[PDB]
């Protein structure tokens, strides 16, 4: 059983720039090495086989090289759609084993998030719970902190956070924050504020509301 | 059938020419070797042709190749009773460890048959 | 005997028993050894290519179950089992794959007929 | 084109035995092999084994050998994979993938098929319209949203305007909360496309046969 090992485990670079990722077989495989690109939510797509041979249709940014036990992948002209996880698989004798992947982020210009708060739907209130949602979409870097100030006091309990993966159409990041409490506690306070702390500002981005006022 | 050949049985008077045909569907198989097999013995290479070449010769044996059209044929220019055997058509994917074999044609030389 | 030493020749498997083959490479310049099968209607089939020593591979076809191992640098055996379809099985040997031109010769040993008949 | 259309998502109980399929089209089925890879946790890929439609010989990853079972249906040009006695570690995405005969480099891949191996009772989700606070002001664009709380298992499909509203959207990966799931989405159109034009988040749920269209209504 061969052990493919990749490096670095992640990496980012502007579009236009070039980057090389490497792979390690734990045994001499020959030129029996394939390379795939995966965009999260999607299936692996072929780029290279026979260590250097270019997959049918694959763009020429992609160059494959190496033999024996150490191989590499180079993308010149980093395009925005080359983000994703990259993987190497030996194709020498069974079982074909995959490397652990390499995460490629695409540096781009910064962007402050577009914060927007939404209150509990009446439908949910009816039921007996209340979730306040906040979307802070399309921002750059991926680093972002959101505080929840339930009437002014911050609350650490009741928050579920989720982040998409780098968008392709723009190279930016997005994320959701969800504060869920009961309509008892919900109706028992008025100010609901969502606050994003991001590098693009020294002052957080606050978005709020009045339970009581509409 | 990744590699296919026709005919599957050709009986021919000695002196005569034989044409064995063959084609493949996977465009970038690059080496096309033919093989000969005499009753009771292991298949033995006969003639071969890299993909970058239209013709190939060895005295009486000759391959004519059609990359573009993914076509190939074997002509046994002069037939003698010694040529009776099975001729497999074959192809290999570049970088490959194997031979993907046609179904083979059974050529018979000098008949009124039973050789 | 020449490039390959193929033993046995016309074994005959019972049914619930496992015949086993072995092929010996006489020339050291064709370390790339494969196993092929040639069925009753003489279709020729590649089974596997075990290059390095301690390289075992497995496969399963209708009419036979194979287990292969490339014991050492000249040692290569094969155990067929589950055969309800007699077949002649070929050892083969070639130089290392080109990765370009790819025109190395595939030499077939004398094969092991495994009948039924 | 070459297309692999595989079976849908599956929920089954430990010890159960599912059978996933993979319709191949646009190429000669037989002349190629059917390889199956598994990707557990969105992580590491893993090859389960393969089949040659033609000669019908199968190779198995040394570990999936005992329980995977490959077969081919030439008439339908359909590949299958039954994983007997499913344990909770079988839960992964299964991908059928094509490859030539000695070049086990994968050519074309199926879309995936989520296979959750659990006990837990299927739980349909609760979908709720998310409307912009309260104003109907300016800002020249408006963001509407949809929250899908509490379901089981993971494979859920939210669209907006039945996919007619392809862009401007942001659906977000679900998060596991006490054995159930909470997923949500965001849609941003122009201050002129809403409220006038109707927008409708729509969630589906295989596991419970759930079709929910929730219209976003102003306040």
């Amino acid at each position: 059983d061969i052990q493919m090992t990749q490096s670095p485990a992640s990496l980012s670079a502007s579009v236009g720039e070039t980057v090389t990722i490497t792979c390690r077989a734990s045994k001499n495989i020959y030129s029996y090495l394939a390379w795939y690109q995966q965009k999260q939510g999607k299936s692996p797509q072929l780029l290279v086989y026979n260590a250097k041979t270019l997959g049918e249709g694959v763009p020429s940014r992609f160059s494959g090289s190496g033999s024996g036990t150490q191989f590499s992948l180079k993308i010149n002209s980093l395009q925005p759609e080359d983000f994703g996880s990259y993987y190497c698989q030996h194709h020498y004798g069974t079982p074909y084993t995959f490397g652990g992947g390499t995460k490629l982020e695409i540096k781009r210009a910064d962007a402050a998030p577009t914060v927007s708060i939404f209150p509990p739907s009446s439908e949910q209130l009816t039921s007996g719970g209340a979730s306040v949602v906040c979307f802070l979409n399309n921002f750059y870097p991926k680093d972002i902190n959101v505080k929840w100030k339930i009437d002014g006091s911050e609350r650490q309990n009741g928050v579920l956070n989720s982040w998409t993966d780098q968008d392709s159409k723009d190279s930016t990041y997005s994320m959701s924050s969800t504060l869920t409490l009961t309509k008892d506690e919900y109706e028992r306070h008025n100010s609901y504020t969502c606050e994003a702390t991001h590098k693009t500002s020294t002052s957080p981005i606050v978005k709020s509301f009045n339970r009581n006022e509409c | 059938q990744q590699v296919r050949q026709s005919p599957q049985s050709l009986t021919v008077w000695e002196g005569e020419t034989a044409i064995l045909n063959c084609s493949y569907e996977d465009s970038t198989f690059n080496y096309f070797p033919w093989y000969q097999q005499f009753p009771g013995e292991g298949p033995a290479l006969l003639i071969s042709i890299r993909s970058v070449s239209d013709k190939k010769e060895d005295g009486r044996f000759t391959i004519f190749f059609n990359k573009r059209e993914k076509k190939l044929s074997l002509h046994i220019t002069d037939s003698q009773p010694g040529d009776s055997a099975t001729y497999f058509c074959a192809a290999r994917y570049q970088g490959g460890r194997a031979l993907i074999f046609g179904t083979g044609t059974t050529v018979s030389v000098s008949p009124g048959s039973a050789d | 005997v020449t490039l390959l030493e193929q033993n046995p020749r016309w074994r005959l498997v019972p049914r619930g028993q496992a015949v086993n083959l072995r092929c010996i490479l006489k020339n050291s310049q064709y370390p790339w050894m494969s196993w092929y099968q040639q069925d009753l209607q003489k279709q020729l089939q590649w089974l596997f290519t075990l290059r390095s020593p301690g390289d075992k591979e497995v496969k399963s076809l209708p009419g036979a179950d194979y287990l292969a191992t490339r014991v050492t640098d000249t040692e290569l055996r094969l155990q067929v089992a589950n055969m309800s379809q007699g077949r002649t099985l070929y050892c083969t040997c070639s130089a290392a794959p080109d990765w370009g031109a790819s025109a190395e010769t595939l030499y077939f040993g004398s094969g092991t007929r495994l009948t039924v008949l | 084109e070459v297309q692999l259309q595989q079976s849908g998502p599956e929920l089954e109980k430990p010890g159960a035995s599912v059978k996933i399929s993979c319709k191949a089209s646009g190429y000669s089925f037989t002349g190629y092999n059917m390889n199956w890879v598994k990707q557990s946790n969105g992580k590491s890929l893993e090859w389960i084994g393969n089949i040659d439609p033609y000669y019908g010989g199968i190779s198995y990853n040394q570990k999936f050998k005992g329980r995977a079972t490959l077969t081919v249906d030439k008439s339908s040009s359909t590949a299958y994979m039954q994983l007997k006695s499913l344990t909770s570690e079988d839960s992964a995405v299964y991908y059928c993938a094509r490859s030539r005969t000695d070049l086990y480099y994968f050519d074309y891949w199926g879309q995936g098929t989520t296979l959750t191996v659990s006990s837990a009772k299927t739980t349909a989700p609760s979908v709720y319209p998310l409307a912009p606070v309260c104003g109907d002001t300016t800002g020249s664009s408006v963001t509407l949203g949809c929250l899908v709380k509490g379901y089981f298992p993971e494979p859920v499909t939210l669209t907006w305007n039945s996919g007619s509203l392809s862009s401007g959207v942001h659906t977000f990966p679900a998060v596991l909360q006490s054995d159930l799931y909470t997923l949500s989405s965001s849609v941003t159109v122009t201050s002129s496309t809403w409220p006038s034009q109707s927008i409708t988040c729509n969630v589906a749920h295989p596991a419970s046969s759930t079709k929910v269209d929730k219209k976003i209504e102003p306040r």
